[PDB]
């Protein structure tokens, strides 16, 4: 029955690819129009994502529960800091933290300093904020990340 | 050897094994930084070491597959490879690419540069010149082996292998699409990671495992190739929609909680398929094959992939549990055992099979090779137990109780020392395998 098993495979696979591509096209639109705010996805937020990327935060941190497991989830850091509805306080809170790293503390995990200017801190602050608003099924469970 | 071009595989394996030794040493270092956080905390920060641990993993596994393809194709296609020159130029591109990556990450060369500096998403941090290199290398590779099958005998092994390999290559192209929208970014990111590891790579694992069992047991084509197509059917049926287990909490629609959670559970089927395939073929077939070691890695592969990918996969795949365990040390435990059983062991099994043939001599260093398996598998599962405990303590302490990340991590220090210790075993294990393969000596009794 080998040529059958082949045909189940070639054919039944093709079936599920289609369903997947259909499903993805739906999901792509759900993301763009409903679950993330396009209007708030400003030039700063892009520049923030880019900064996020080039300094390699993801390889210490996680964002929406994806990344590394070495440092706090930052997908909701702004809520954790009671600062989510205030863009200026967020910027302030982030700059204060990053300026302080590395702690240097013995026995404690260490974050680098990237030599970031204030335009840049703003970019990151705005992006982490914008991330905090992504409608993602009530994850995480609480404020602790 | 039946065909003289099959010796290209030996150069590939050589480099891949070189890179394997860097990969686990990168791991050991990461482990040590966990228990001793101040170490090299300014010259080599964690995220740098990590990129190196993860990329050298992707790169060496691929070189393993490429090597294995250059060994297994001529044998099944009953002809010599279309062009040795392409194979070597391919591998030279790879080595150049992998060098650039090491040197860019370490010294932070050309920070920011669109083409020369590092990018920044998990496993896709390679400067874009390197990503381009990989695609050029992959295409060359795909052309080369494809021509060799076109002009020779086609079999089920060769077909599954070419599909998996072609699918693998083309899905890499998504690594170029980096949308300014985090949710979209995350959605297409899994096209690479998951449709590799649970999609295309699964074909490659099954077709190479087919070819292995074929040669070590002596059961005939029709029994092997039936089971082959069945196994890869169940894989793609469950694997593709099962992508949804990565689509719970990233901003994709709620419906993925159902699709994803259901098709995820079905993913344990192919990994059970392969484990049983391997075990029956053995029981069922000739049992006096001299290559005792390539046998052990082969069963080892299919077994640990089942416990690693299958069970530990299932454990945190249902959104009810995943809500809590997502992005946690539990994740780290699945990933290590899954990667080890499905792909490391599989490359090591095929290395153990082809080394003697390639050197034209008898299966050698069998006791050593096998001791490397127990030491790597031993240490690897112990690591995954220890990170499960740790991830449970974390999940509870931070995700139910709500305690803050850093504080909770002070609670699991003991588990991190235990992982580091278990790491010593894996590294010693991996070096010994390299030794066993690289330096034939008088056999142990
Ligand atoms: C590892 C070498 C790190 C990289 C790269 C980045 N971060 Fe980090 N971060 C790290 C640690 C070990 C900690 C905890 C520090 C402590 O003393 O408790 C942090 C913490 C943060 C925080 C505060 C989060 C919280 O306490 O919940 C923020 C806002 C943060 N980090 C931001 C951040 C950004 C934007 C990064 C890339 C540009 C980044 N971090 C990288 C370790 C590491
Ligand atoms: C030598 C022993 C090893 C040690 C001590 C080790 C340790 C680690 C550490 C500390 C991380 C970072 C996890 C985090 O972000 O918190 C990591 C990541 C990873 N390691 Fe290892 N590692 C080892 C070997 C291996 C092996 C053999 C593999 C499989 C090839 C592997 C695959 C991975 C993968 C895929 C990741 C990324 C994990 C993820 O994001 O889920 N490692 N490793
Ligand atoms: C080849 C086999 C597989 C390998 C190598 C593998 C490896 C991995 C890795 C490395 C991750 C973490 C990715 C990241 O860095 O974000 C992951 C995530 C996951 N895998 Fe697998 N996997 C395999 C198959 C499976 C299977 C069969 C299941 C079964 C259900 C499964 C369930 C999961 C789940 C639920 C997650 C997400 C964990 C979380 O949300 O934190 N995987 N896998
Ligand atoms: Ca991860
Ligand atoms: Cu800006
Ligand atoms: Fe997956």
């Amino acid at each position: 029955t080998t040529s059958m098993a082949r045909n189940i495979f070639y054919g039944g696979s093709l079936f599920f690819i289609l369903i997947f591509v259909g499903l993805s096209v739906h999901s792509h639109r759900y993301i763009v129009t409903t679950s993330t705010d396009a209007a708030t996805l400003t030039a700063e937020v892009e520049h923030g994502k880019h900064l996020w990327e080039i300094h390699g935060c993801v390889n210490c941190h996680s964002i929406l529960g994806e990344g590394a497991y070495f440092a706090p989830e930052l997908g909701n850091v702004m809520t954790r800091w009671g600062v989510e509805d205030d863009p200026d306080a967020a910027f302030e809170a982030l700059k204060g933290w990053m300026d302080a790293m590395p702690t240097g503390i013995e026995g404690r995990r260490q974050m680098p300093n990237f030599g970031l200017n204030d335009e840049e801190y703003r970019a990151l602050s705005d992006f982490l904020l914008w991330t905090n608003t992504i409608r993602n099924q009530d994850w995480p469970p609480n404020d602790a990340g | 050897m039946k065909y003289q071009s099959q010796s290209i595989a030996l150069v590939y394996f050589a480099v891949a094994l070189g890179l394997f030794a860097i990969q686990v040493s990168g791991g050991l270092l990461l482990g040590w930084i966990y228990v001793s956080p101040n170490f090299l905390s300014e010259i080599l920060p964690f995220n740098i070491v990590r990129m190196l641990h993860t990329n050298s993993l992707i790169v060496w596994l691929l070189l393993g597959f490429m090597g294995a393809a250059y060994f297994v194709i001529p044998e099944e296609s009953e002809r010599e490879i279309h062009s040795p020159l392409l194979a070597y130029l391919q591998l030279a591109i790879m080595v150049l690419g992998t060098l650039g990556v090491v040197v860019t990450y370490l010294f932070n060369l050309f920070e920011g540069n669109w083409l020369l500096g590092k990018e920044g998403r998990e496993f896709l941090e390679q400067p874009v010149w390197v990503k381009m290199g990989i695609v050029v290398a992959a295409l060359i590779f795909m052309y080369n082996i494809s021509m060799t099958v076109l002009q020779g005998r086609k079999t089920a092994i060769t077909n599954v292998l070419l599909l998996g390999l072609w699918g693998l290559t083309l899905l890499f192209l998504f690594a170029f699409y980096n949308p300014s929208n985090l949710a979209l970014d995350k959605m297409y990111w899994w096209y690479v990671v998951h449709l590799w590891v649970e999609g295309t790579w699964e074909l490659v694992m099954a077709s190479v495992l087919a070819f292995l069992m074929l040669k070590l047991t002596g059961v005939d084509r029709e029994i092997i190739e039936k089971w082959l197509y069945l196994i890869v059917a169940t894989a793609l049926f469950s694997g593709i929609l099962g992508t949804g287990h990565h689509y719970f909490w990233i901003g994709t629609p709620g419906y993925w909680q159902w699709i994803g959670s259901i098709f995820s559970a079905l993913e344990v089927v192919p990994f059970f398929g392969m484990m049983a395939f391997a075990f029956v073929m053995v029981w069922k077939g000739r049992k006096d094959h001299p290559n005792k070691a390539a046998l052990l890695w082969s069963l080892g592969c299919a077994t640990l992939a089942f416990f690693g990918a299958g069970v530990w996969g299932f454990l945190h795949t249902l959104h009810g549990i995943n809500y809590y365990t997502h992005g946690t040390q539990i994740t780290a435990a699945h990933g290590h055992l899954a990667f080890f059983g499905a792909y490391v062991s599989l490359n090591l099994a095929i290395f153990s099979y082809a080394f003697p043939i390639l050197r034209k001599r008898d299966p050698y260093n069998q006791v050593l090779n096998m001791a490397s398996f127990w030491l790597m598998a031993g240490g690897m599962t112990f690591m995954t137990f220890v990170l499960t405990f740790a991830g449970t303590v974390q999940t509870h302490a931070q995700r139910v109780q709500g305690d803050y990340f850093m504080d909770v991590q002070d609670a699991i220090t003991i588990f991190y020392w235990m992982r580091f210790g278990s790491g010593i075993a894996v590294v010693l294990g991996a070096l010994l395998f390299i030794y066993a393969v690289a330096v034939p000596r008088k056999e142990i009794i």
